[PDB]
């Protein structure tokens, strides 16, 4: 029988979340991911740090698609932002397409998710997530936006930031090279650099793994006939484009 | 001290009780390695009969999900025979659902997120085994997939598991830089069991009976295992081979 | 779910968690309630600024047009408390014809609380409360005391809060059964003095409740009260 | 559509005298032209000098005999086997009856 | 840290749970009982304390029946046993009613290891202090199987557990290796009252009372039936011959 | 059968009800009080289905006398009529409908004015210079047509009212035994003795 | 909070059980006397304030017209015992037309007392002990001694709650078969002046009798008062 | 040990059940009670305890069904529960099958029934041993249930304080008292005689003496008070 | 069993206090500093962000203040998650008193449903409780303009100028200070600005800084505003603390 129905999160006398502050050391120890708003779409990196050699590189997906405009990468415990990811890609049908008939804008499922979270850390017989999400969006309305969400629940909307290890360090970088006119493959040359004094192995297209939300991809519909509906912006880079991109470094 | 206990997070954001799992993981002291072929996917492990008074048919840690989709456990066999009746159960039921069977990876993600489950909730323990899937989809050919009681899953060109775990994934390792290649290039699959079984045998250094492997084969729409005969064969093949 | 014991029994036979909702009200505000000849009235502490007097909710509230219900301890467990009993007085209403009692809405509450003091996964309610009216159609005030662990008793006078002790020896010294206080100025000037023993900060800190016979509940306001402590003050002159 | 009730035919009469009682019933157990049975009794002796018969549907009649005894064991069970006398009896099948007030036992009955 | 043996499920530094081993303590405490897989049947015995003679004898019965073909018993803390064996019987009525077919022994045997791992997976229920040598006859010939409070079942060619667990496996192995053609039926049930009467010698300070049943297919028809009448005094004279 | 009307005028709101109680061929009561005042300034007049009728009045009763000992302020008129809106609303998709319409007359304070409301049991509010409910309507609603102007007194409201009374116990096929009226204005809810 | 609540001692004993009994133990003193003649129920009215007006202490209640009971102990935990009873007594009358065995509505009692834990069932047991006197026409007039461990015995004068142990023994000195109801009641008033710790007048002690003729009834304080300085009069006249 | 007593779901690195051994002592502190079986009856003797010269005798045999009835030893609200068990299941047995249950049927559900709570988190063992004579189509039978869950058929045993010196009287006087057939009152009189082995400082009275029973053409029967002056 | 890992959060302190709440008050503390203030023709919010940085998009960033209904806005101070959570539950309560009384909420009622659901997170559940204080400015036809102030505890007040988070004690004397009954919007507006200039921990207050928000009258219905970036750095250079 479930007995655990009582918060494993508690207020400790200092007032700190013991659990909540854990779960974020769990992620400071995760590797460094980053993320970085243009004026024509966002850019989310990360490493593909491979425990064994003999594991196949393209079954560890970091960056995930929740919706044909939305996409997420992670820092932590992969497990959880597997689970995550599963649970943002159904509310995001059962909350919102299946009731206004279209994929929710960034800020919704961004919400969404951190109240999953929040409840992750005060719901019975629960630990905080150990993850840190960076999730990158379009949407008609709102344009192109870049959100944090932490184990605690809270999210904030970033330029750029990066989350990790290095996460610091790559922030100063990032602070030093964003500009409000950036464009898509200045933001894609900013994040590899920025990721390039993060990782200290091989630095090629099968380390990183990089995803945009930028333009919409008629030829990834599948289907041609509707010229009102576009094509998704969500696109994940290949490793051919990656090493393309880092031979003019 | 309780946070060492339940699946909460420690002070240096760890899950003690994940990590004693995967120590009892290695409690059987067997070890299991999996290899791909052109069209099939070999799976050896260590068949550890101590006492006198047991059947020798019974002891397997090799288990028949579905018609496609093998399982090798690392770890208790009560465990083991948990997360096997799980996997079957989750076979058949996507074989009912979705009308078409089960993917090697889909299963693997699956008790992977079971896994996820039982390290974010306290009220029941993680599972200390570590579970290799092995098939030939439909879709990727020959497929490795491994799953952890952490929650994490990933698929391989080849894996081991168990106490020399990293010995002999430096040996599988070093003939596929040599090789140049993610597999074994032979047709029939019987060579590429000889394969596994001597690079087993050189890696451990220990020469086998036909009493003291399991082999598993997956071949297209088809996963079997291999009796102590046709252990016992393969054996003799490889004592041929210079 | 939760449904561990919160409240159960120590060694030496007392339970804690009842004793320590005692504590809470303890350090709640004073509250006191005075019988009269044909009147009741309940004086509070508003305890010490830049608030607002005209939307701040204040301690006595009435249940019904007939009952009113003052507190001392968690304002926040006293609001389910009324609400509570507000909701079983319409209901009496309903399946009785009849208005409660102040002895049946004193029962209710009280038995509200020792269901929280007996009940798992539960903690008792910080609120000590005092109930006061009169029935549907006597001319007899009614006033009653319950405590967190669910008993209830009349009193002529009582005083429950912070420094209670005080002006519950102050009522024995000045309440005599023989000749309570005959007109509704005596008992207000008597509930003003007990208040004032404590809160040694004047009337900007004291609300008091009339309540009287056929639903005649009057909440003075500032400059009645101010009228009271200064007659007092002023007959405190002589020495 | 399945009907739950039947008519099992027979008869009943109980007379009540100065110091004794007498409850008397055919013995006759029919269905529809039919006899079922020419001996199946329907006066039941239920202990506690109480005799009680439910004539009608055989089916009801019997679990509504069978009910009061245990009814009767158990009162017995839980207050130190104190004889039921004949008012506590009657209503306490009176409670048994109205437990079925909308399936009744299609019975007509006499202790 | 410590304190990793006060609540059941919880993984020890070295890979452990500590409350499975302490009921297997509680399993070792308990008497004597064999079960020896020959090759028309299963044989199952017991021994029974008489700590008084005011125990009615024949009675107290340990050897207990599941569906018609199956027989367990068991070592370690008797209502466990009960318990586990209302559990298998269970499993075996709904087996039989979807499957028709009456369990298989390998079937059952997975139902009751699945049972008890799941009573070994939470903290609110308390691990089973029974080990249990269980088994019979279906479509594919003779099963012996014995559980632990593990959860883990093997089948073995012989299983014993109790106190005299260590001469009874050591007289087993010596039936397994002096005989690899195979014991009969009856030769298998004075042999289990034999290894019964040697293993008694761990608790010699009470008599015992030996309970023999057996599940053959030449000798009951592929039934579980308690080995009574004169092959009862049979057995327990050849053991009383191999004794002295 | 029941006569429930209601009519607004500049000043104040006049309700009548039918006092017959009937079940089958008996005329069981001939005074009964077919009203229930809500708040000091909001009266509901009702007629239904036998039992229904007085339960939900009841009930509604309750739940505003709470609101008003629980905040203190009496609902405006409009808020009670869109609450017994609602309860209506989610009895007919329930296991038991009540079958019950309501009249509910008030003077709204704040606004200084009188409101009628209708309100069928199916959950059908219509705020009205004057309404009725049932076959009354057939007989009363064109002869206010006819009669009624905004600007009326409430003396002209009962001499309107009296007019509609006489003609529906000439026309109407049942002795409804008279009506009680009662007016709701500013200074509350009173009731006329002799109509 | 260490065990569970329904966790055995090492000596074989409920912890909360005895904890509750010495809770118990702390309340006011409740003496029954079982005679031939009727039973008398004697409480003491333990006031904390000369403000509390005495008549509003109950602890003597009725169950059924037959039957009554008296509180000893946390009095606020036998609310729901004595509802529970005088609905088992009415439904005991409702199914069976006829008046409900005092055995039975004692077992009835006892039953809830041993219904906790952590079906939802109460997080700890009773603080309350009874003394439950009624007549039925099987076993004449009786009086039981309920306590919070489920189980219930039958004295022929029992003595329960604060100096009840050494009224006991003066219990066993002064009870025999032929004793009547006046002495009894003289008795009760006897051994409660003994145990308490004030001056034994009618608005300190209370009594009640059940007699098969005139069924339960509590005695007004003239009552009382007439006994009180009866037993005094006797007292005096002694050596 | 100390870190093993908080509940029934912990065992302890020596594999006992302390919580189970508590109601077992629970049981030890509780009022002595013998019963003996013959081949055509069975007879329970028990000692009522009482709390002082006003106090009643607390009744310790209950009656399960017109063949079967037990006594109880320990807490008497777990004794209530187990006999309610065991009249439901009589009840059950007769009603559905028209069968009388058997007592040892009757003994392995009391077993089932105490098992369930010696291995569920919250709650606790029974704290009462009881002794439970019947007669069904087997013959006479003498059951002994503990909260450990074992039950045992005996022909006479004895639960309860001091019960060790009756059991050593059954003991010596089994051969006697197994073949008391035909004659109740002699099987009720070394009952009653057992009962005496086991008075330390005691003495048997007729308030609190209490003989119950059952046999071949004899109902489960208490007898109580004056009924038991004759075996006194 | 699990007893053993529970904290019991709905416990009390032998003096009578909450471990959990008064801790979650502690934690409130730590948080960025809102003041609101109820002048003669208007209500305002100001409030810090602790969460601030160069590359932090603002004009797309709510953290502070958050719109209940057209005529309520809240202030929060603490866990952002726990107060969204009491956001929408309070969002949806207004909507359903709008639907069954179709008028809108008045602001007590709003204040006590979530300080009560507050408070039974305190009660029962064993759960934690919210660790979020809430400021709210309202408006409705019956006390006019309304400020309130909530706690973890469950406890609601009134009050014409108010301050939590960080801080409070300073920021409170200063209110005192420089509070009027009969100021206008705009004199609250400055009033708040000097009052978080003055009580930051930050080296300057800066319009990216901060969030702000005013329910005023102007039409003949109240209007909220809730400031933008620029209009924060424009009504910053205008009363001065800062400069362009």
């Amino acid at each position: 029988t479930d007995r655990y129905s009582f918060s494993l999160t508690t207020f400790s006398p200092s007032g700190k979340l013991g659990q909540i502050d854990y779960a974020l050391t769990a992620v400071k120890q995760g590797v460094t991911s980053l993320g970085i708003k243009a004026t024509n779409g966002v850019v989310i990196a990360t490493e593909k740090k491979s425990s064994s050699p003999l594991a196949m590189s393209e079954t560890l997906s970091k960056v995930s698609l929740l919706t044909p405009d939305i996409g997420a990468v992670y820092s932590g415990m992969g497990p959880d932002y597997r689970v995550l990811v599963d649970k943002s890609r159904k509310v995001a049908h059962t909350s919102y397409k299946r009731i206004y008939g279209e994929y929710p804008p960034t800020k919704l499922l961004v919400s969404e998710v951190a109240k999953i979270m929040q409840e992750a850390t005060q719901s019975g017989g629960v630990r905080p997530f150990g993850v840190s999400l960076l999730i990158a969006g379009h949407d008609e309305f709102n344009g192109f936006s870049l959100y944090q969400v932490d184990p605690s629940g809270s999210y904030f909307p970033w330029k750029a930031t990066a989350i990790g290890k290095g996460s610091v360090a790559a922030k100063t970088f990032l602070e030093k090279r964003w500009n409000d006119e950036l464009e898509l493959e200045d933001a894609i040359h900013i994040a590899l650099l920025t990721l390039k004094e993060s990782v200290e192995g091989e630095f090629n297209g099968d380390t990183i793994e990089l995803a945009i939300i930028g333009d919409e991809n008629p030829d990834l519909l599948g289907y041609t006939g509707i010229p009102t509906d576009k094509g998704p912006r969500f696109r994940k880079l290949t490793s051919q484009e990656i090493n393309d991109r880092l031979e003019a470094l | 001290g309780y946070d060492r206990h339940i699946t909460i997070f420690s002070p240096e954001g760890r899950l003690y009780q994940v990590e004693y799992a995967f120590k009892a993981t290695n409690q059987t002291n067997i070890n299991s390695l999996a290899v791909r072929g052109k069209d099939c996917t070999v799976v050896i492990s260590q068949k550890k009969v101590p006492d006198k008074l047991l059947d020798p048919t019974t002891v397997s840690y090799i288990f028949c999900i579905s018609r496609t989709i093998g399982m090798v456990v690392n770890g208790p066999i009560p465990d083991a025979r948990n997360a096997a009746l799980r996997a079957k159960a989750e076979a058949a039921e996507f074989r009912y659902k979705y009308g078409y069977d089960m993917p090697c990876d889909v299963l693997a993600k699956r008790m992977a997120n079971l896994s996820q489950i039982y390290t974010q909730r306290a009220y029941m323990r993680p599972l200390g085994v570590i579970l290799t899937f092995v098939s030939v989809d439909e879709e990727l050919g020959p497929s490795i997939y491994k799953t952890d009681p952490a929650g994490y899953y990933v698929g391989y060109k080849a894996t081991a598991t168990g106490p020399k775990q990293q010995e002999i994934t430096t040996n599988l390792e070093n003939h596929f830089k040599k090789s140049k290649i993610d597999h074994i290039n032979e047709e029939s699959w019987e060579k590429v069991v000889e394969f596994a079984i001597t690079h087993m045998i050189d890696a451990l250094g220990t020469e086998f009976s036909k009493n003291d492997l399991e082999v598993g084969v997956a071949t297209k729409d088809k996963f079997f295992t291999l009796s102590a005969e046709n252990i016992e064969e393969r054996l003799v093949a490889i004592a041929e081979q210079d | 779910g939760y449904d561990r014991a919160l409240s159960i029994f120590s060694p030496d036979g007392h339970i804690f968690q009842v004793e320590y909702a005692l504590e809470a009200v303890k350090r709640g505000t004073c509250a006191v309630g005075v019988k009269g000849k044909n009147c009741v009235v309940l004086g509070c502490e508003r305890r010490s600024k830049l608030q607002d007097t005209r939307i701040t909710p204040s301690k006595v509230s009435k249940i019904d047009s007939h009952v009113v219900l003052s507190f001392s301890g968690l304002n926040a467990d006293s609001r389910i408390l009324i609400e509570k009993a507000r909701v079983e007085a319409q209901s009496h209403r309903l399946t009785l014809e009849d208005p409660v009692t102040v002895e049946y809405l004193t029962r209710y509450v009280a038995g509200v609380q020792q269901r929280y003091t007996q009940s798992g996964g539960v903690r008792p309610f910080g609120v000590s409360t005092l109930i006061a009216g009169f029935d549907p159609r006597d001319d007899e005030p009614k006033l009653y005391q319950t405590e967190p662990s669910g008993i209830y008793s009349s009193w002529s006078a009582q005083t429950i809060g912070r420094n209670s002790k005080t002006v519950r020896e102050f009522l024995e010294k000045n309440y005599d059964r023989k000749e309570p206080p005959a007109t509704v100025e005596e008992c207000v000037k008597l509930t003003v003095r007990s208040l004032l023993e404590v809160v040694q900060t004047g009337a900007k800190n004291i609300e008091i409740t009339v309540v009287k016979p056929d639903s005649d509940i009057v909440a003075l306001s500032s400059e009645e009260i101010n009228q009271y402590v200064t007659q007092i003050e002023q007959e405190k002159q002589e020495q | 559509q399945f009907n739950p009730y039947g008519d099992n035919g027979g008869t009943i009469l109980g007379i009540a005298g100065e110091d004794f009682a007498v409850l008397a019933g055919d013995t006759r157990n029919i269905t529809d032209y039919s006899i079922n049975s020419r001996y199946e009794p329907k006066v039941f002796d239920c202990g506690d000098n109480i005799v009680m018969s439910a004539n009608g549907f055989a089916a009801d009649g019997d679990a509504l005999v069978k009910r009061f005894k245990n009814s009767v064991k158990w009162y017995h069970f839980d207050h130190n086997d104190k004889k039921l006398s004949i008012n506590s009896a009657a209503r306490n099948i009176q409670h048994l009856l109205y437990g079925k007030r909308f399936f009744p036992y299609y019975v007509h009955t006499i202790i | 840290g410590t304190g990793y043996d006060l609540s059941n499920s919880v993984f020890s530094p070295d890979g452990r749970n500590f409350q499975v081993e302490y009921a297997v303590k509680a399993v070792e405490n308990g008497t004597t009982s064999i079960g020896i897989k020959c090759n028309d049947g299963v044989v199952f015995a017991v021994e029974k304390l008489i700590t008084s003679k005011l125990l009615v004898p024949q009675k107290n019965v340990k050897i207990q029946v599941v569906d018609r073909h199956i027989g367990c018993v068991y070592s370690g803390l008797i209502p466990d046993g009960r318990h586990l064996v209302n559990r298998g019987r269970e499993e075996a009525a709904s087996f039989k009613k979807l499957y028709k077919t009456p369990i298989p022994i390998p079937a059952f045997a997975d139902r009751l290891g699945q049972y008890v791992q799941a009573h070994t997976l939470y903290n609110s229920v308390r691990p089973f202090g029974v080990s249990t040598i269980f088994g019979g006859v279906d479509k594919n010939g003779a099963h012996l199987y014995m559980l632990e409070p593990s959860g883990s079942y093997w089948g073995y060619k012989g299983a014993a557990t109790g106190k005299g667990r260590q001469s009874a496996k050591a007289e087993l192995e010596k039936l397994v290796d002096h005989h690899p053609e195979g014991l009969s039926a009856r030769e298998a049930v004075k042999q289990a009252a034999k290894i019964i009467y040697l293993a008694h010698e761990d608790n010699k300070e009470k008599d015992f009372e030996l309970e023999i049943s057996w599940c053959s297919l030449s000798e009951t028809n592929g039934l579980h039936k308690f080995v009574k009448g004169d092959l009862l005094q049979e057995a327990i004279d050849f053991a009383q011959k191999e004794i002295n | 059968m029941d006569i429930i009307l209601g009519i607004r005028v500049q000043d104040s709101v006049i309700l009548a009800s039918s006092k017959a109680v009937t079940r089958g061929i008996s005329v069981l009561k001939d005074s009964d009080d077919k009203t229930r005042q809500l708040s000091p300034h909001t009266l509901m007049s009702f007629a239904g289905e036998a039992g229904d009728t007085v339960q939900f009045a009841e009930y509604i009763q309750a739940n505003i006398q709470l609101y008003s000992i629980r905040e203190d302020y009496e609902l405006s008129p409009q808020a009670v009529s869109s609450f017994v809106r609602q309860e209506l609303a989610k009895s007919i998709r329930s296991r038991r409908p009540y079958q019950v319409n309501v009249l509910i007359g008030g003077y709204d304070k704040k606004k200084n004015k009188p409101e009628l409301y209708q309100i069928d049991y199916l959950g059908t509010k219509v705020e009205l210079p004057y309404g009725a409910h049932g076959y009354s309507g057939f007989y009363t609603f064109s002869l206010l047509d006819h009669h009624y102007r905004p600007d009326m007194t409430t003396e002209e409201g009962l001499d309107l009212l009296k007019l509609c009374v006489q003609e529906l116990e000439k026309r109407m096929p049942m002795d409804f035994k008279g009506v009680i009226v009662k007016i709701v204005d500013k200074d509350g809810i009173r009731q006329v003795d002799d109509f | 909070y260490d065990r569970g609540v329904s966790t055995f001692s090492p000596e074989g004993r409920l912890f909360q059980v005895e904890y509750s009994l010495e809770a118990i133990k702390l309340g006011s003193t409740a003496i029954g006397i079982a005679t031939k003649e009727g039973v008398v129920l004697g409480v003491e009215k333990r006031a904390t304030s000369p403000l509390l007006e005495s008549d509003s202490i109950e602890k003597i209640v009725e169950i059924d017209r037959h039957i009554g009971c008296a509180m000893s102990g946390l009095t606020a935990d036998a609310r729901s015992m004595i509802e529970h009873a005088r609905t088992a007594a009415v439904t005991h009358n409702l199914y069976y037309d006829e008046d409900i065995n005092v055995e039975s509505l004692t077992q009835s009692v006892c039953d809830l007392a041993l219904r906790f834990g952590e079906e939802r069932l109460m997080s700890r047991p009773f603080g309350v002990a009874l003394l439950i006197a009624g007549h039925d026409a099987d076993d004449g007039y009786q009086l039981f001694h309920a306590e919070p461990s489920g189980t219930f015995y039958r004295y022929n004068a029992k003595a329960i709650g604060s100096g009840s142990e050494g009224a006991q023994a003066e219990l066993l000195n002064e009870w025999h078969s032929s004793l009547t109801l006046k002495e009894a009641e003289l008795l009760v008033l006897k051994i409660l002046k003994q145990v308490m710790e004030e001056k034994l007048d009618e608005n300190n002690a209370q009594l009640s009798c059940i007699t098969k003729q005139d069924g339960f009834k509590i005695y007004d304080n003239e009552k009382t008062a007439e006994l009180i300085k009866e037993l005094k009069e006797k007292e005096a006249a002694e050596s | 040990r100390n870190n093993y007593d908080g509940d029934t779901v912990t065992f302890s690195p020596t594999g006992r059940l302390f919580q189970v051994e508590y109601a077992l002592e629970a049981i030890k502190q509780g009022s002595v009670t013998v019963g003996l079986r013959s081949n055509t009856h069975a007879v329970l003797v028990a000692l009522k305890r009482n709390a002082d010269e006003l106090s009643s005798y607390q009744k310790k045999i209950i009656k399960c069904d017109e063949h079967m009835g037990l006594s109880l030893a320990g807490l008497a609200p777990d004794a209530r529960v187990l006999s309610n068990y065991l009249r439901q299941q009589c009840n059950y047995s007769s009603l559905v099958f028209n069968r009388k249950l058997a007592v040892e049927r009757a003994g392995h559900l009391l077993c089932d029934k105490a098992q369930k709570n010696t291995q569920s988190y919250g709650g606790r063992p029974y704290g009462v041993g009881l002794l439970i004579i019947g007669y069904d189509k087997s013959g006479a039978h003498l059951l002994e249930f503990q909260p450990s869950g074992n039950v045992t058929e005996l022909y006479g045993t004895a639960i309860g304080a001091r019960s060790q010196g009756a059991k050593t009287y059954l003991e010596r006087t089994l051969d006697t008292f197994i073949k008391i057939d035909g004659n109740p009152d002699e099987l009720i009189k070394a009952g009653v005689e057992a009962i005496s082995q086991s008075l330390r400082d005691e003495s048997l009275t007729v308030d609190n003496l209490s003989i119950a029973i059952v046999g071949k053409d004899t109902p489960f029967t208490i007898y109580d008070g004056e009924a038991v002056a004759k075996y006194i | 069993g699990s007893r053993r890992y529970d904290s019991r959060t709905t416990i009390f302190s032998p003096e009578g206090r909450l471990y959990q709440v008064e801790y979650a008050l502690e934690s409130i503390s730590h948080a960025g500093t809102a003041i609101g203030i109820m002048a003669s023709d208007g209500i305002v919010l100001a409030a810090e962000r602790k969460v601030t940085s160069t590359l932090l998009e603002q004009d797309t960033s709510t953290e502070k203040l958050y719109k209940l209904n057209d005529k309520i806005a809240v202030a929060v101070a603490g866990l952002t998650a726990d107060a969204e959570i009491l956001i929408n539950t309070a969002r949806i309560h207004a909507q359903n008193y709008l639907k069954t009384y179709n008028e809108d909420i008045p602001v007590e009622i709003l204040v006590r449903r979530l300080s009560d659901i507050k408070q039974g997170y305190t009660q029962h559940g064993g759960l934690r409780p919210f660790g979020v204080s809430f400021i709210y400015a309202g408006y409705d036809d019956r006390y006019g303009y309304q400020l309130y102030t909530s706690n973890p505890s469950g406890n609601y007040t009134g009050w014409k100028a108010i301050s939590v988070g960080a801080n409070t004690s300073a920021a409170q004397t200063l209110l005192q200070m420089d509070y009027k009954d009969d100021m206008k919007v705009d004199d609250a507006i400055e009033l708040a600005l000097k009052t978080l200039s003055k009580t930051t921990d930050s080296s300057a207050l800066t319009y990216d800084r901060l969030e702000f928000a005013t329910i005023r009258k102007g039409d003949g219905e109240v209007y909220q505003k809730i400031f933008k970036p620029q209009e924060i750095k424009d009504i910053l250079v205008k009363t001065g603390i800062t400069k362009k």
